[PDB]
């Protein structure tokens, strides 16, 4: 899921040259084929991704 | 070379990037907002039931000389009306 | 203004980006016009039903 709420199929295919994984969830950073969406998006140790 | 600023923020202290997002029926149609950190700088986060005075500083070419305690207006560019002031004008009087 | 008792809110319904500009607004307190931007994010959650 991207922060557009468009629903993006193959997590890597998302552009996300980078990811940083934590306890209890999996998240995807520097997702470059996304498209602009993330209105708000969120996260601490990083800013911003999927 | 006497600007003010509002406690609290650094214009390029912090890092992130560029973003797009669509507001609708809280404007005054659909028009795209682009927020770049460039200009606007930097996002404070509030949280869902916080509230904020921005308390501005004035600063001189070398260093802040005071705290402002002039009258002062504030609102979001884009036009909206969901923002509101807790207090009303009998509290401040009128 | 400071020392006053208001706050500026935002509806708990969602969270909302906004992008505010501040102008001061004493005619007597300086000569041209001090401004600046600043910005807020909110951060209402709607609860499930
Ligand atoms: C709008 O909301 C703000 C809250 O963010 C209100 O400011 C707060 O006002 C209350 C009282 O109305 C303060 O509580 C008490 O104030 C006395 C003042 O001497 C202090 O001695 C106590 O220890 C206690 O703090 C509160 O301090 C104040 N907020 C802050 C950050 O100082 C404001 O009053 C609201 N608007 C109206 C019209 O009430
Ligand atoms: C990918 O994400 C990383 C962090 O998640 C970004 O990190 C930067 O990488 C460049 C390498 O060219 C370094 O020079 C910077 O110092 C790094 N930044 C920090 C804060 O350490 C990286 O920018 C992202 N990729 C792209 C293309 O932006
Ligand atoms: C008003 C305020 O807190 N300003 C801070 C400053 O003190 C700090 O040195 C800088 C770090 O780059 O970030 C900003």
């Amino acid at each position: 899921c991207g922060r557009d709420e468009k629903e993006y199929f193959s997590p890597c295919f998302a552009g996300c040259k980078a990811t940083k994984v934590s306890q209890t969830e999996k998240t995807y950073y520097n997702c470059s084929c996304i498209k602009e969406g993330l209105a708000a998006s969120d996260d601490e140790g990083q800013f911003i991704d999927a | 070379s006497k600007y003010i600023m509002v406690r609290g923020f650094n214009k390029s202290r912090c890092q992130r990037r560029d973003f797009s997002y669509v507001i609708d029926k809280e404007l005054l149609d659909n028009l795209k907002v682009r927020y770049d950190v460039a200009k606007y700088g930097c996002p404070l986060t509030l949280e869902l039931g916080q509230m904020f005075q921005p308390i501005v500083e004035l600063y001189d070419e070398n260093g802040f000389i005071k705290i402002v305690d002039a009258n002062f207006i504030l609102w979001e560019i884009h036009g909206r009306n969901d923002y509101t002031f807790n207090s009303t004008m009998e509290q401040n009087g009128c | 203004n400071y020392s006053n008792k208001n706050h500026i809110k935002w509806p708990m319904t969602y969270a909302g980006m906004y992008v505010y500009r501040l102008k001061i607004l004493d005619p007597n307190y300086s000569f041209c016009n001090l401004t600046t931007i600043f910005a807020i994010e909110s951060l209402g959650m709607i609860p499930r039903s």
